[PDB]
């Protein structure tokens, strides 16, 4: 899964 | 942590199959007066070193760091709230020069500026209710990820799960029993669940809540 929220 | 409460206001509403009413009537379960205090904006996990910075939607940021130590900078950018492993908690300021903190309050820095650079404010132009003025800032209980979601479980007791495929979001609160979705269009809407159980919703903010209610119960399991 990703390592961030939304950019 | 009202956990428990949230499991069954969950069960409640899913049992009452929400979204196979003929006559749905979703905009009569809206009660405006139940939009959350807090929210997370903004996340980054680099639990790899460090651990779980956050941006909560008054402007104020955290962090849940690997030793287990949280760390809470205020929207004035000097207050701090610093809950140690056990749950102790201070509450200090960055212009106070806290010696043995320089270095966390630092990597929360970096962590703002990070944020700051690249990230989105999710729910940027909706005002949140207001708290009570002598009530401390929440703190970033526990989080997981799956292949779908992000689950977030603040201290006051709300659950965030933020789904990545399409930014749908649903901030679930238990002393409401109330949840907000943001659709895929950023529309946000906050409702009663026991309205929705009499009233009914979408086929979208059911399965959302299905999806809920197994991150809630895994939650519950994991204490």
């Amino acid at each position: 899964p990703p390592l961030h929220s939304t950019a | 942590c009202h956990l428990s409460d949230m499991l069954q206001q969950l069960h409640s509403v899913n049992a009452s199959k929400p979204s196979e009413r003929g006559l749905v009537r979703q905009e009569e379960a809206e009660d405006p007066a139940c939009i959350p205090i807090f929210w997370v904006s903004k996340w980054v996990d680099y639990s790899d070193k460090y651990g779980l910075g956050y941006q909560l939607c008054d402007n104020s940021v955290g962090v849940l760091f690997n030793d287990s130590t949280r760390l809470i900078l205020y929207n004035d950018g000097d207050s701090l709230q610093y809950i140690e492993r056990d749950g102790t908690e201070s509450y200090l300021t960055v212009s106070s020069h806290p010696n043995s903190l320089m270095k966390k309050i630092t990597l929360l820095k970096y962590f703002r500026n990070y944020m700051s650079e690249h990230l989105l404010k999710a729910g940027a132009n909706i005002t949140p209710r207001e708290g009570d003025e002598l009530a401390r800032l929440p703190y970033l209980r526990t989080w997981f990820r799956t292949r779908s979601a992000i689950i977030l479980h603040l201290s006051n007791g709300s659950v965030q799960i933020n789904f990545f495929q399409d930014h749908t979001k649903l901030i679930l609160c238990p002393l409401m029993a109330a949840v907000t979705y943001i659709d895929e269009k950023r529309d946000f809407r906050t409702y009663r669940l026991s309205l929705l159980e009499e009233y009914g919703c979408c086929k979208e903010l059911a399965s959302r809540l299905r999806y809920a209610r197994t991150m809630v119960d895994k939650l519950l399991s994991s204490r």
